[PDB]
């Protein structure tokens, strides 16, 4: 019942899990170790992945989990930010509940402050991204997304992602109707051993499987014919019935000798057309590997059927459900097929040079630690996901991050509090206080004192200027310090900012996340 | 902060097991695997691999040891002790209010300054005041000192240096040199073998033949079983005729005679396989001077392919004539009431074998592992020309320089770097305690001459005293000291960065 | 049944059964060009449950 503080118990249960997400965002934050049910330690910065592995029967927590999926799917950033904003709205609302304020004015107060905040976001944009897609220009948007994970490696990993995005985007001008970037077209590989400086950017899909045959790689001639066969290699049979059975020993000689002549006849018809590569998605027999060595055909196997759909858009080959029909219309062309040593093992690399432009790219990564390669691999997928948000719907607009905008918006929210009469004055003032948790967590995770960073941010953004036009610098953020002497510095010097499409979309998600929790005054479940 | 403190004791518990195993004179730990097999070793790698600790931070110290054993292979024990020592130094800092984030930040600046000092202490020297043969011989006597073999170490160094020189200096591996234990006999009578040798577990008949003197025997690999015996399957054949009872026992001898005839036409004088060879063939091979040995391990058969360049064929039909190989000379010794088979004079052999003799099997096991520590010093001498002074020399100076550089640094990083410099004192400590010397007296006496400006002063492992390891011939490569500070810091940064431990059962 | 010695002979027998569908498709495409075939702002949509 409400006399026992049921609305407080729902907040207290989330407040105990609120401190977990407070240490997620930021490079100086902390990570949580979660043991998977398969007996493997999995750790990552992104909260949307950890919430899926954690089993929580609390429906109030699931409200923030479902709101987190909106930041993970529709956007490439803001998964850790929505958990901090929605979690703080429940704590600041305890002051209004203790005073006897109904949940109507609390929800109505956030709705009125939501339209006031979203309207001011258009004036917070100073510069606009021209979408040049240049290698140096893409480093501005990609760096803050790759940041707050594996601090210190953001300088080298910035050139790997920025180069892969330019390869996926085709060359076009004055056309915004047709989409270009694809999320699933970029696959990242990891191999133990090596160093970070040995990484590079290659156009294609790197195959780590063994060549399985005496032919390691093809020649240097352009447009290698590649055939993708879905049906496994076996003796030619009849589509109707055609079941092989054992009855008399006389048929045993025809079974062994029959498979040698039929398989050799099918490989001869394919080699006559000039096909130098055969891709078999299923298992390959032993007798098939002996004939491909004399014909000079590269052996390649792809056990994963998910990569066969994306392979058709790269080389141009088509899968054939039958076997023995080398249709020329289903054959692809690739310029370069070689074999290089990646991570200490010999692997066959699949790439190209100029012709047959493909949208599939692969970022090769190396490292000694296996757990560190998991976060870097997932950071690239979250880094390239922000490219989708660079399109016409406010993709060029930007706002200063790292605590610069959250402190500056406080002065604008408090100004509208006394301007709007009625009971909404209490909800507007508490709406700006809930934004003070973002700069506070950045100072705690960085080792800085709470009494230091907070008063310095207010004095930096609040000055007396005899004039209407604002002066000095409004870009002052939360500095990590740990260097130089004292004070903060301009965040624009490091080219770190929060994209407006990430911040504006996160406000609507954060308000609706805390609205559902505050609107539910009673819960009923069963023992499980 | 409660789970962080729990992770501190988890690292000390794992570190405590590796403390007595640090150093050549250190104690050995006994671990009983679930397989009920007794395993005793002082190498931290194998020790941590057999524990299989469910604790996430304790497993991190195990995973980082595998990376130290892969890229390098030396220092797997010291990298965990150094990594876990930072957990104890950072324990009182958490209660005082100092966050572990600034503590992890001070380590990145301390190691960056420590690696620069390692290259300054590494001096490349090859032909200066040293010869070609005496260079690797003086390095083997370092690991053999203060051991039961010190009296016989004069004869053991000659066999150790010849094992490395018998292989290409560009590619060297400790797994390429085979060692077989010979029970019984004198220790000083051991000899070195250029080829490959196995245990010869075949106990069956057919002795007194196949003498130890061969001219040019032909080696051929074997896959299937040459004997006609069928161990598993069978059949039921019965006739009702009286006179046919004789002829129904007489048949099967002809079956494999067809395939066995092709073996005689090849002329292979050596028969080896991963399966036990039947006793049927042990006679006629003596007439043709063909040698055969059964019950050979699978690991010893891989060295035969790399020796004479042989190949494994399934049947006796398609065997090619060029797959055969021959050695210069054969030798077989009956010492120890057991015959031992070994090959000699193989110019194409990529491996060798060193036989060891002693009074007991447990005595030789301590001699074999004491040699492995000397092999790594001889192997890394020719591979890497940059070496640093070990045995307390380098370890004490890295902690000294950080004390002076911390004076110019202001803020919490001063006491953090000083804590990292103090954490470096655990390495020389355990080396003295495991060797019997008092770690308290040496710690005070070593810091005396350490402040006189000379950075090469080490700790004598034979007689307790302070001095320079340059006369003790204690050499260590620079790649181990550099990668130890990076692997210990990276493993420590992952444990201190996790406040909450979550484990889901499935 | 499909009796073929080589894979090239199977396409000849498999196409014999495919002519039944292609024969009906020729009458469908003729309806589009019959009424307002070349006229602008015209289309032909097949439901085909």
């Amino acid at each position: 019942s409400n006399a026992d503080g049921q609305i407080i118990k729902s907040i207290a249960a989330i407040r105990e899990l609120h401190q977990m997400c407070l240490t997620s965002m930021g490079p100086c934050g902390r990570n949580k170790i979660i043991v998977n049910h398969l007996g493997k330690i999995i750790i990552t910065n992104d909260a949307a992945t950890m919430l899926r592995e954690l089993d929580i029967v609390h429906p109030a927590v699931k409200v923030l989990v479902m709101a987190t999926e909106q930041q993970k799917i529709d956007m490439g950033d803001g998964t850790n930010l929505v958990m901090i904003l929605a979690g703080e709205l429940l704590n600041v609302s305890e002051k209004l509940i203790s005073m006897g304020l109904s949940a109507v004015e609390i929800i109505q107060g956030y709705n009125m402050a939501r339209k006031f905040t979203l309207k001011e976001l258009d004036e917070m944009v100073v510069g606009e991204i021209t979408d040049k897609n240049d290698k140096n220009e893409l480093l501005k948007m990609i760096k803050p997304v790759i940041s707050s994970k594996k601090y210190g490696s953001e300088d080298i990993l910035s050139e790997l992602v920025s180069e892969a995005v330019s390869h996926v985007l085709p060359v076009a001008q004055q056309a915004g109707e047709i989409p270009y970037f694809n999320v699933d077209s970029i696959r990242v590989v990891k191999i133990m051993g090596g160093s970070l400086s040995n990484s590079t950017v290659i156009k294609g899909m790197v195959f780590n499987r063994e060549p399985e045959g005496h032919v390691k790689s093809l020649s240097e001639d352009k447009k290698h014919k590649v055939a993708v066969f879905t049906c496994p290699l076996d003796i030619a049979n009849t589509e109707t019935k055609g079941t092989v059975l054992l009855h008399n020993a006389q048929e045993m000689l025809d079974f062994s000798k029959g498979e040698e002549k039929q398989i050799d006849a099918m490989m001869k018809e394919i080699a006559d057309m000039g096909v130098e590569c055969i891709v078999a998605g299923a298992g390959v027999g032993e007798l098939a590997l002996h004939y491909l060595n004399r014909y000079g055909i590269l052996v390649l196997k792809v056990p994963s059927k998910f990569e066969l759909r994306r392979l058709c858009r790269v080389c141009g080959a088509t899968p054939l459900p039958r076997l023995g029909a080398p249709t020329p219309e289903e054959l692809g062309l690739v310029e370069t097929v070689k074999t290089m040593e990646i991570g200490g093992d010999r692997v066959t690399v699949f790439k190209q040079e100029q012709g047959e432009i493909s949208r599939t790219s692969t970022i090769i990564l190396r490292g000694a630690t296996q757990n560190n390669l998991d976060d870097i691999e997932r950071a690239i997928d979250d880094g390239v996901a922000a490219v989708k948000g660079l399109m016409k719907p406010s993709g060029g607009k930007l706002l200063p991050g790292a605590g610069a905008t959250e402190i500056e918006l406080i002065s604008r929210i408090t100004k509208y509090g006394e301007r709007t009469p009625g009971l909404l004055q209490l909800a507007i003032k508490q709406f700006a206080v809930a934004f003070e948790v973002v700069p506070r967590t950045l100072a705690e995770t960085a080792g800085l004192d709470v009494n230091e960073v907070l008063p310095n941010l207010y004095a930096a953004h609040n000055v007396t200027e005899p004039g209407a036009v604002k002066t000095d610098h409004l870009y002052k953020g939360v500095d990590i310090d740990g260097e130089s002497d004292e004070g903060v510095k301009d965040i624009r010097e490091e080219n770190i900012y929060d994209m407006l499409a990430t911040k504006k979309f996160a406000i609507n998600v954060a308000t609706e996340a805390a609205t559902t929790v505050l609107s539910i005054d009673q819960i009923i479940m069963a023992k499980k | 902060k409660g789970q962080i403190i729990s992770n501190i004791n988890a690292c000390v518990a794992v570190q405590e097991a590796l403390k007595p195993t640090l150093g050549p004179l250190g104690s050995d730990i006994l671990i009983v695997t679930s397989n009920q097999k007794t395993t005793i070793s002082n190498d931290g790698a194998t020790i941590l691999k057999l524990l299989d600790v469910v604790h996430p931070a304790a497993k991190t110290l195990v995973d980082i040891s595998r990376a130290q054993d892969a890229e390098v292979g030396d220092g797997t024990t010291s990298v965990t002790i150094l990594a876990g020592e930072l957990m104890k130094e950072a324990k009182p800092f958490l209660e005082e209010g100092i966050s572990s984030h600034l503590i992890m930040k001070g380590y990145r600046k301390a190691v960056s300054l420590a690696v620069e000092k390692i290259n300054e202490l590494a001096v490349d020297i090859t032909s200066e005041k040293s010869s070609g043969r005496e260079l690797l011989e003086r390095c083997a006597r370092t690991a053999m000192s203060s051991k039961l073999i010190h009296n016989n170490a004069d004869f053991f160094v000659k066999m150790c240096v010849d094992a490395v020189l018998s292989l290409d200096r560009n590619d060297l591996d400790d797994k390429l040199i085979g060692i077989k234990k010979i029970p019984g006999g004198a220790m000083e009578e051991s000899l070195f073998i250029n080829g490959v040798a196995f245990k010869k577990t075949f106990s069956y008949a057919g002795f007194e033949q196949q003498p130890k003197k061969f001219n040019n025997p032909k080696i051929l690999s074997l896959n299937v079983e040459l004997e006609l015996k069928a161990e598993k399957d069978n059949a039921e054949v019965r006739v009702e005729h009286v006179e046919d009872y004789q002829a129904i026992v007489d048949a099967e001898w002809q079956l494999i005679f067809e395939k066995l005839r092709q073996v005689e036409e090849t002329g292979a004088n050596i028969v080896l396989s991963k399966l036990p060879i039947g006793d049927l063939a042990t006679q006629f091979f003596a007439d043709r001077n063909i040698f055969c040995a059964g019950r050979v391990s699978a690991d010893d058969m891989n060295r035969v392919i790399q020796a004479v360049g042989g190949s494994i064929q399934s049947t006796t039909s398609d065997i090619k004539p060029e797959h055969l190989g021959t050695c210069a000379l054969f030798e077989e010794m009956q010492i120890g009431s057991e015959r031992y088979n070994l090959f000699q004079g193989c110019p194409q052999a990529k491996t060798c074998t060193l036989l060891l003799r002693g009074g007991a099997e447990q005595v030789i096991a301590e001699v074999e592992r004491s040699l492995h520590d000397a092999i790594m010093i001889v192997k890394r001498a020719l591979q890497n020309k940059l070496i640093v002074a070990g045995g307390g020399a380098t370890e004490m100076e890295v902690s000294k320089c950080l004390r002076d550089y911390s004076k110019t640094i202001a803020g919490k990083q001063q006491m953090i770097i000083n804590a990292f410099a103090k954490a470096l004192e655990v390495i020389p400590r355990q080396l003295c305690e495991n060797a019997g010397f008092d770690a308290i007296e040496i710690l005070n006496k070593l810091r005396l001459a350490h402040s006189k400006g000379e950075k090469w002063y080490g700790v004598v492992f034979e007689t307790e005293n302070i001095g320079d390891n340059f006369a003790k011939f204690v050499w260590e490569p620079a790649l181990v000291k550099i990668n130890a500070l990076n692997s210990a810091t990276e493993a420590t940064n992952l444990i201190l960065s996790v406040d909450e431990t979550i484990t889901n059962k499935g | 049944g499909f009796f073929y010695s080589s894979a090239d002979q199977r396409d000849k027998l498999a196409a014999s059964e495919r002519k039944f569908v292609d024969a009906k498709l020729k009458k469908i495409i003729d309806l589009k060009n019959e009424v307002c075939g070349m006229d602008p702002d015209k289309g032909f949509v097949i439901i085909n449950q």
